[PDB]
């Protein structure tokens, strides 16, 4: 009753989360960086960390 | 739960915010048996509308 | 910075910085150098730190 099953879904979701943590830091610095008018939701995010 | 737990994102200048709408899995580029033959991943591409 | 002057009136220099997390590391040290060093004959010390 104290030990818990973490099956395929929960680790995959957690690793997706920690991958998205680097993405949100990157878009933090990029989105806080200015000249934002010509910016589209493609170049802030990067699929390399995910 | 992952996208909602991370997004939406203020900028550091409280001027811009990047939020989430929905995701959708793209069609996998090959079949499973083909991905075993070629030696690459049976992977589904992820496309998110932001 | 030496552009203005050559008169009998106090001139002023106004230096726009972004959010401190938004500015880059070299730009940080650039601005701390020119903030810390502001008096006469500075540019040789400025070149010295360059």
């Amino acid at each position: 009753g104290n030990r818990r099953i973490r099956s395929v879904g929960e680790m995959a979701e957690n690793q997706f989360r920690v991958g998205l943590v680097r993405v949100e830091r990157a878009v933090k610095e990029r989105l806080s960086l200015g000249d934002l008018d010509t910016l589209m939701p493609q170049d802030m995010i990067n699929a390399k960390p995910i | 739960a992952a996208f909602r737990s991370v997004f939406p994102i203020q900028s550091y200048s409280g001027n811009s915010e990047l939020q989430y709408v929905s995701y959708r899995l793209g069609e996998p580029v090959f079949d499973v048996q083909e991905c075993q033959i070629r030696g690459v991943t049976y992977s589904a591409p992820l496309r998110v509308k932001l | 910075r030496g552009r203005v002057g050559r008169s009998h009136h106090q001139a002023y220099a106004w230096l726009l910085t972004p959010h401190p997390k938004a500015m880059t590391t070299d730009a940080q040290k650039r601005l701390e150098a020119i903030a810390s060093l502001e008096d006469l004959g500075a540019g040789f010390a400025l070149a010295t730190h360059d």
